[PDB]
């Protein structure tokens, strides 16, 4: 009965939604850069651009790892989902370090949110994102607390795929963001 | 250039004329004269924000040397109050902290103390109305809001708080809104609410929990 | 100091009416409730407020109790100025000052 | 499913075609060239009637006929074993509750508010989703 | 005291019975007190619309109660 | 230690009482350690304090400062402060000290409300055991009032605002003693020379000492009168089903002693509390806004803040309006010791228990209790007046009005609310016993009908639905995972399985041990 899962029905028009919300980031985003004209990123900023691609590639990894979890899962052992699921943890948690570790170098000498347009659009756009990336590190720790504590059913494998592609949509928005702020200007 | 209040007499008619009149007369239903008031009283009331009014604090409309022409244009219709000037022009800031924090300190508690706090925090008053919190004051207007006495404050002279007093207060204040906690996390200032609450909420709940972790439950 | 503009809304209780030296008043800071000095004044308001149970007297109206389990006035200081300017008092309180016991205010 | 497919087609289809002709008819006979807020919103409502209507077609094209697909078809195919549907549970009034203390200390600039409202979050969430897993206790 | 079994289904295990009138009587006393409490410093008379509305609340709602009990609607 | 040990027997030869102490049975409910949280806090206290007299000067003479605190010298104080502040700037870990006993304070008030709390709901106060809780009652007063002579010690501005208002003119306006009391407390008129050594002699040896006896007396009554208990499988009016002391209940106990330690001092070391430095000497000329008491007088506070101004003026006297104050005080901590009776006669029910009441088996007495506590919050809220109107921004009168009509009108809606919140509660119970736990399973029986898969607790009839039970007392099972339905992970570590041996072997010898219990105490 139930030929196609209803999670996923659920999960995917949630997916769509939050897709609008950043819209409405992005439509903040793009107005206030039509009215700055010259060289639009005031002059105390300066993207540094040799930290923000290790970051990405790291993103993509942790997509990757997320993938395998999923292959693990849908054959029914908890042990290698736990492990794909664990590095997937570790290198979202380090890319969360290194976003962090921008913000503080970028507000020392220079821009902050109370004190441009640029620097407000940048940080709107940018912290939403990281929020949206810490929620799914919670979400990796609920679904292994979960596993811990039954025998494997094939809802566990359902929540397992649900919570995969929600970090895919995560780290595609990023992707879009990232080719958006850094290299367009 | 000080023979020009063309600007200032060219924002008060956009921007308060509304509300206190063409003259500085005191539009009968709103405002008040604006006349005896001087120099001062325009700087606290608009570089804290608390102008052109919709009064709470705000963020300022009037920078870019144009607080000096409202307050040039009100100075020339009146005598009251002026704001200190160091020895470039600008507004002191630095010359405005005394010395002595015993005294000053004392001066707050018996003065300033029984509205806002022991350390500066908030107080309520009556019916709506409150005392707010001292810590982004900067130094002139903690020196220009004791010298001209803002809606429902009290008004302190130079001659029963003299120059030295109001600088020692000053540098209580700027002094105890910036020293560390050496106990831990204050909980915000005030007396044994918060306390009680971080007990009831923290406390408690790891007791209680380490009670159901440990006994059984039937 | 009351400012000049009002001092046509005072109503200066019945033994007291030559008490006060044209705008000042001088009144009691021990509140007629428990005794926490009533230091809390609203300048235009003319609103005394007691900050341990929150009473409020009326400094226009010989400082009548306005809110509060607060019930008495407060007591009032006759004043006047000596033969080189200075503020002086012009004898005692006329009642007993702070919180009421058995025997009398 | 074939029907929820083709109507987010179409939706889609007529968004996108929305879209295109608002951004190149505000390139031109506008004040200051493209609009850039509305274009946004409607490339992006376009994305979003894509992928629902691209993940309804994958599995339509990876199913079989459904008796509800099915017209011809009576009651006696639907015979069955259906999901797991969750009878009573007390747990949403406080995770609403913990989200309006958190919006509350969010309103009126008050940080231990929010953190204690985020805290409380956290905990009714997990409350929720463990509601029908824990074990009985070890003794 | 006594209740039967139908409307408390635990009516043999613990106290599960108050007498009415105290009820009533109770109502008609906060409703007195609510009201005596115009007495005092109150300038203005925003409050004391909010005393006499309150005190209103509760006698309807005694005296529905007991109409309605002296006709065999309830119990 | 052979030796040792047989020696000892030769000289006092115990080996009996020993023995009758070592097999004594214990329940184990959750709900039975919030008398340890006291105790514990009550050890913690006895121990920072008799640290901290050591550093104590408790007078009241004039001295300036001269210290290390800058923003302090020159300015006259007292010999109280000056200590305290010594204490808390001069000894090497003193303000720790003083953070943990103050911290220690406000849970032992907290852990003894919350264990009255329990003894009233669950009904542990009837027949044999009225006088442990007269003396519990006792016990709940004068720990009120020590924490207030306590934190009244270091006297500053707030402290001293405290003892004014609340002591000194309270006391005052008594009808007929009155000022006697007041003059034979003080000395004299309010500021004194003899009140705070009074207060120190008075905190640190008389109270605790009632306190320890009062103690011990309460644990050598719940000793000898064995514990109560929920009833259950095995449970009954004549026995006592738990653990013995000798191996188990100790170690327990030991446990959770040092975890509560841990607790506190963690948070005596990350929170701030009662930063004296910050407030002034007390003087009675200046004040501040806050005022306050602790959480455990706030009450008092309250009440006194939203009573009306009702005094009476006859023939050559008066009587102020904190009167009211007193007698309302007196008049709770006269009801509150005097319950059981009270109950014993409306009821009218003598018999023996030894057996609990689930709080939704007795509607009315929890209807009351949260009356109670309803009326409690209240009076608390109403204290904290000033903070709640600046931080929310509420008018002051309004929150004044609020207060004074909440304490007619919150009371009797949630005794309502309550009563028919208990009777849900129990028709919740009779249905799952007549019909089987709900599985949340959904069928369609091919007449396109939906059904939902019960689950039995019992016997089953001819045609499949099972017979209802009858009620016991104890609580039931709601949901089916609680019950062994879906168990069993894999056996590994985190990251590694086991072998399929090892798995199988230990789930089958749980399992087995599970249904030798289950059998085990079903059959006595
Ligand atoms: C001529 C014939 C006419 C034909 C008949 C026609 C019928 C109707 C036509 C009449 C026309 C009138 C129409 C006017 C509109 C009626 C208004 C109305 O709706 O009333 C509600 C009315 C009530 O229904 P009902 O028919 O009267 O129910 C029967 C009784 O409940 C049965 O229960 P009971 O009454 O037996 O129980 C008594 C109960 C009565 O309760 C009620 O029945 C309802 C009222 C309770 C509401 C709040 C509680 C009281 C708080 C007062 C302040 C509130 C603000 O009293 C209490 O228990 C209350 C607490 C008392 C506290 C006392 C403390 C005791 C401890 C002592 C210690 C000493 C300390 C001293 C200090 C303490 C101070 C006291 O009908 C409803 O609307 C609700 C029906 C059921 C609820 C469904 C969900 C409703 C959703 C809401 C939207
Ligand atoms: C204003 C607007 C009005 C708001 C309305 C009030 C909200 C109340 C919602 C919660 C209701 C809880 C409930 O009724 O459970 C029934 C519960 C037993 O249910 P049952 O179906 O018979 O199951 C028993 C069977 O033996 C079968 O038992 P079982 O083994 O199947 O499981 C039973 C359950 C144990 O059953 C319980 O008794 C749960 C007790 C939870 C108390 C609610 C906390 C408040 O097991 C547990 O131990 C799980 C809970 C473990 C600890 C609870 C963790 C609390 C997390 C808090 C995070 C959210 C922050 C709160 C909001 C923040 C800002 C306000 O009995 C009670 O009614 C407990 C009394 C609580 C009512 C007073 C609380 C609110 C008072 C005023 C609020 C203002
Ligand atoms: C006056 C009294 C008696 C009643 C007034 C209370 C009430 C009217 C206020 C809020 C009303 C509200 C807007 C109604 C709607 C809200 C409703 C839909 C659900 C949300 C309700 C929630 C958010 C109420 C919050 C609970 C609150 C009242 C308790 C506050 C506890 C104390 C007083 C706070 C003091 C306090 C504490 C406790 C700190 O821990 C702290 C830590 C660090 C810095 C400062 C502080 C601090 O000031
Ligand atoms: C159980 C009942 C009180 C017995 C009734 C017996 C009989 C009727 C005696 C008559 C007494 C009547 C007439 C007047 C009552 C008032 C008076 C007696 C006060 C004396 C003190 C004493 C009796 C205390 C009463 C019982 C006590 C309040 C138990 C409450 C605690 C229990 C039930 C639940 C606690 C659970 C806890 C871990 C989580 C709660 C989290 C927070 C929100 C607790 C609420 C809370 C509280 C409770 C604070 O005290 C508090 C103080 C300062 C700041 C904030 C808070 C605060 O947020
Ligand atoms: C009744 C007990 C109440 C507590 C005090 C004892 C009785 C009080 C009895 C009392 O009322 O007055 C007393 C009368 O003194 C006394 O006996 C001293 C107390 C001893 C009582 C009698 C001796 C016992 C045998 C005090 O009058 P006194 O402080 O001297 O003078 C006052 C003016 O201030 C004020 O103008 C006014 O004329 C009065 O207030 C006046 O009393
Ligand atoms: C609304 C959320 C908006 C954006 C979130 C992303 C945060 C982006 C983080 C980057 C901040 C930054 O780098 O800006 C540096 C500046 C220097 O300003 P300053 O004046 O010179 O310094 C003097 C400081 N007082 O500090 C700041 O504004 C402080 C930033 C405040 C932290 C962000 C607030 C988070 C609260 C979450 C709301 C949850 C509510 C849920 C209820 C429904
Ligand atoms: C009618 C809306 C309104 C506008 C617009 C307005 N004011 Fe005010 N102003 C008030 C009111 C009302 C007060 C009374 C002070 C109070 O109660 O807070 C006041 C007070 C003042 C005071 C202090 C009066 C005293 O006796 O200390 C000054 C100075 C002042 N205004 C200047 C200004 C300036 C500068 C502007 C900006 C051009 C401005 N006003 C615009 C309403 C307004
Ligand atoms: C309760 C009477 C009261 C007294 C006494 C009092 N204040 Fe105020 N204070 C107020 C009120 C009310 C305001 C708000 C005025 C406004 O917003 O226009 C205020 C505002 C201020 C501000 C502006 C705060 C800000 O962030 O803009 C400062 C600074 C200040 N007072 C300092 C002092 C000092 C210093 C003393 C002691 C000499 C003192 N106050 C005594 C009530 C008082
Ligand atoms: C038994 C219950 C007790 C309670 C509720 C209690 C409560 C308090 C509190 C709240 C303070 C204020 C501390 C501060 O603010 O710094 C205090 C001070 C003090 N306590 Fe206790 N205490 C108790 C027992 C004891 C005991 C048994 C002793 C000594 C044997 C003691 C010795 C002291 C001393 C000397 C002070 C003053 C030192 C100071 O204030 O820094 N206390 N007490
Ligand atoms: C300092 C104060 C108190 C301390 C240290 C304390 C401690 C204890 C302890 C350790 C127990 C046994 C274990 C348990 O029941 O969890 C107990 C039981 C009891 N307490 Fe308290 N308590 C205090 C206050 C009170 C109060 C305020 C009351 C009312 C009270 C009444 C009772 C009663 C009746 C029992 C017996 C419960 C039973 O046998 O099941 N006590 N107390
Ligand atoms: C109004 C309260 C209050 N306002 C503030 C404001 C600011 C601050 Cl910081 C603190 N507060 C507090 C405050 O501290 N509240 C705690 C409190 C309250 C009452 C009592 N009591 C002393 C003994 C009296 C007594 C003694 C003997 C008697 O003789 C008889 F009859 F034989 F018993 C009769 C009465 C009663 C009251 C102690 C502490
Ligand atoms: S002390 Fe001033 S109101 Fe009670």
């Amino acid at each position: 009965l139930n030929r196609p899962n209803m999670v996923s029905v659920g999960t995917i028009v949630w997916l769509s939604s939050e897709l609008m919300f950043f819209a409405g980031l992005f439509a903040m985003y793009f107005t206030a850069r039509a009215q700055a004209g010259g060289a639009w990123p005031p002059e105390p900023t300066e993207l540094n651009l040799a930290l923000a691609v290790p970051v990405t590639l790291v993103l993509i990894a942790s997509s990757f790892t997320c993938q395998m979890g999923v292959f693990a899962a849908e054959r029914g052992d908890v042990f290698g989902l736990r492990r794909w699921y664990v590095i997937t943890f570790l290198m979202g948690l380090f890319f969360v370090l290194g976003q962090g570790y921008e913000y503080i170098h970028l507000v020392e000498h220079g821009t902050t949110i109370p004190g441009s347009a640029y620097g407000s659009v940048f940080y709107l756009a940018t912290g939403f994102h990281g929020l949206h990336v810490i929620g799914g590190l919670v979400a990796f720790v609920l679904l292994l607390a979960r596993t811990k504590m039954s025998k494997f059913t094939p809802a566990q494998a359902t929540a397992a795929i649900v919570v995969s592609y929600y970090w895919h949509f995560v780290d595609i928005v990023w992707i879009a963001l990232f080719a958006t702020i850094y290299f367009v200007r | 250039s000080s023979a020009l209040l063309r600007t200032g007499k060219q924002l008060f008619d956009t921007s308060c004329v509304s509300c206190h009149g063409a003259n500085l007369q005191g539009v009968p239903d709103h405002g008040p004269s604006l006349i005896g008031v001087g120099e001062a009283a325009v700087y606290f009331q608009v570089s804290t924000g608390r102008m052109p009014a919709m009064a709470p604090r705000k963020d300022p409309i009037f920078d870019e040397a144009q607080i000096d022409a409202i307050g040039a244009y009100v100075q020339a219709n009146g005598g009251g109050p002026t704001v200190v000037r160091n020895p470039d022009g600008s507004i002191a800031t630095q010359s405005l902290r005394g010395n002595d924090l015993g005294r000053g300190g004392d001066l707050f508690r018996l003065n300033c103390a029984s509205c806002h706090n022991f350390t500066g925090k908030g107080g309520a008053l009556s019916s709506g109305k409150y005392a707010p919190d001292l810590a982004p004051a900067n130094e002139q207007q903690i020196l220009t809001a004791m010298l001209t006495g803002p809606q429902n404050m009290p008004k302190f002279s130079n001659r029963q708080l003299s120059f030295e007093a109001k600088k020692d207060i000053i540098a209580y204040v700027k002094v105890a809104t910036e020293a560390r906690q050496p106990g831990g996390y204050l909980l915000g200032g005030f007396g044994p609410a918060p306390e009680g609450m971080a007990m009831w909420i923290i406390g408690m709940v790891a007791a209680i929990g380490l009670a159901l972790w440990i006994g059984a439950r039937s | 100091r009351i400012k000049p503009s009002d001092l046509g809304r005072v109503v200066k209780r019945k033994g007291q009416e030559s008490f006060n030296f044209g705008e000042f008043f001088a009144f009691t800071k021990v509140c007629s409730h428990l005794g926490c000095p009533s230091s809390l004044y609203e300048q235009q308001s003319y609103r005394i407020l007691c900050p341990c149970h929150q009473s409020q007297f009326d400094a226009l109206h010989f400082a009548k109790p306005i809110f509060g389990p607060a019930a008495r006035a407060l007591a009032q200081l006759p004043i006047t100025i000596d033969t080189d300017g200075y503020l002086v008092a012009n004898g005692d309180f006329v009642e007993p000052v702070g919180p009421a016991f058995w025997e009398r205010t | 499913m074939h029907i929820e497919a083709r109507l987010f087609e179409i939706l889609t289809a007529f968004f996108a075609l929305a879209a295109v002709v608002y951004a190149v008819l505000t390139a031109m006979f506008a004040t200051g060239g493209v609009e850039w807020a509305g274009t946004t919103a409607l490339v992006l409502t376009t994305g979003l009637t894509l992928i629902t209507g691209t993940f309804f077609r994958f599995v339509a094209r990876r199913l079989d006929t459904r008796p509800e697909d099915y017209e011809d078809a009576e009651i006696s195919d639907g015979a069955g074993e259906l999901g797991f549907f969750a009878p009573h549970s007390w747990w949403p009034i406080l995770i609403s509750l913990s989200f309006s203390t958190a919006a509350v200390g969010a309103a009126l600039w008050l940080p231990w508010l929010i953190a204690a409202g985020v805290a409380f979050v956290i905990t009714s969430v997990c409350g929720l989703v463990f509601e029908y897993y824990w074990g009985p206790e070890k003794h | 005291t006594g209740v039967d079994v139908e409307d408390v289904p635990s009516a043999e295990w613990g106290w599960s019975h108050m007498p009415i009138g105290v009820m009533h009587i109770g109502g008609l006393l906060s409703a007195a007190f609510l009201l005596v409490m115009m007495r005092g410093n109150h300038v203005g008379h925003v409050e004391d619309w909010f005393l006499i509305g309150f005190a209103a609340v509760i006698v309807a709602l005694v005296g529905r109660n007991w109409w309605l009990r002296r006709r065999g609607w309830i119990r | 230690l052979a030796r040792q040990a047989e020696d000892i027997d030769t000289r006092y030869h115990p080996s009996a009482a020993l023995r009758r102490q070592l097999n004594k049975v214990f329940p184990t409910h959750w709900s039975f350690l919030l008398g340890e949280i006291a105790l514990y806090s009550f050890v913690v206290l006895l121990i920072t304090g008799v640290y901290l007299t050591l550093f104590f000067d408790p007078s009241m003479v004039d001295v300036t400062y001269n210290g290390v605190y800058q923003p302090l010298r020159g300015v006259e104080m007292s010999r109280a402060y000056q200590s305290a502040l010594d204490i808390s700037f001069e000894v090497r870990g003193g303000l720790f000290v003083r953070q943990i006993h103050h911290w220690a304070a406000l849970m032992f008030a907290a852990a003894i409300m919350v264990h009255l709390a329990r003894i009233f709901f669950t009904g542990a106060f009837r027949r044999p055991r009225e006088t442990n809780w007269v003396i519990g009652s006792l016990l709940l007063i004068l720990a009120m009032f020590e924490g207030y002579f306590g934190y009244s010690l270091p006297d500053d501005l707030l402290s001293g605002l405290g003892l004014r208002a609340a002591l000194s003119s309270i006391t005052l306006g008594m009808p007929v003693i009155g000022t006697w009391l007041h003059w034979a407390l003080f000395g004299g008129d309010f500021p004194g020379t003899i009140l705070i050594p009074r207060l120190y002699a008075l905190h640190i040896l008389l109270l605790p000492g009632i306190i320890l006896a009062l103690i011990g007396l309460h644990l050598a009554l719940v000793w000898f009168q064995k514990h109560t208990q929920f009833p259950g499988p095995g449970r009954t009016e004549h026995n006592v089903v738990g653990v013995r002391v000798m191996p188990v209940f100790a170690f327990k106990s030991g446990a959770f002693f040092a975890a509560i330690v841990g607790v506190l001092g963690l948070m005596g070391g990350l929170l701030q509390i009662n930063p004296i430095w910050n407030l002034g000497p007390y003087k009675p000329s200046q004040v501040s806004a806050g005022s306050q008491p602790d959480f455990y007088m706030m009450w008092t506070e309250g009440l006194a803040r939203i009573w009306p101004p009702w005094e009476f003026y006859f023939w050559h006297h008066t009587i102020p309006a904190p009167v009211w104050v007193a007698v309302i005080m007196g008049l709770v901590f006269v009801l509150l010791p005097a319950y059981p009776f009270l109950e014993k006669r409306f009821t009218g029910d003598y018999a023996h228990h030894n057996l609990l009441q689930r709080p939704r088996d007795v509607p009315v007495r929890t209807a009351i209790g949260a009356m109670a506590i309803a009326f409690y919050m209240v009076l608390t809220l109403a204290a904290m007046n000033d903070i709640i109107a600046l931080k929310f921004h509420i008018s002051l009168n309004a929150t004044t009005w609020i207060g004074r009509i909440g304490m007619v009108i919150l009371p009797p809606f949630v005794y309502f609310i309550t009563y028919r919140w208990c009777i849900g509660l129990q028709r919740s119970d009779r249905s799952v016993l007549e019909h089987g736990v709900e599985t949340g399973i959904i069928k369609r029986l091919p007449h396109g009908a939906y059904i939902e898969l019960h689950q039995p607790l019992g016997p089953v009839d001819e045609h499949g639905h099972p017979i209802p039970l009858q009620y016991q007392g104890a609580p039931l099972p709601k949901r089916m995972n609680k019950l062994g339905s879906a168990g069993s992970p894999g056996s590994g570590s985190f990251l590694f399985a086991d072998s399929a041996a090892e798995d199988a072997a230990l789930r089958e010898a749980g399992h087995a041990a599970e249904q030798r219990a289950l059998a085990a105490l079903r059959e006595h």
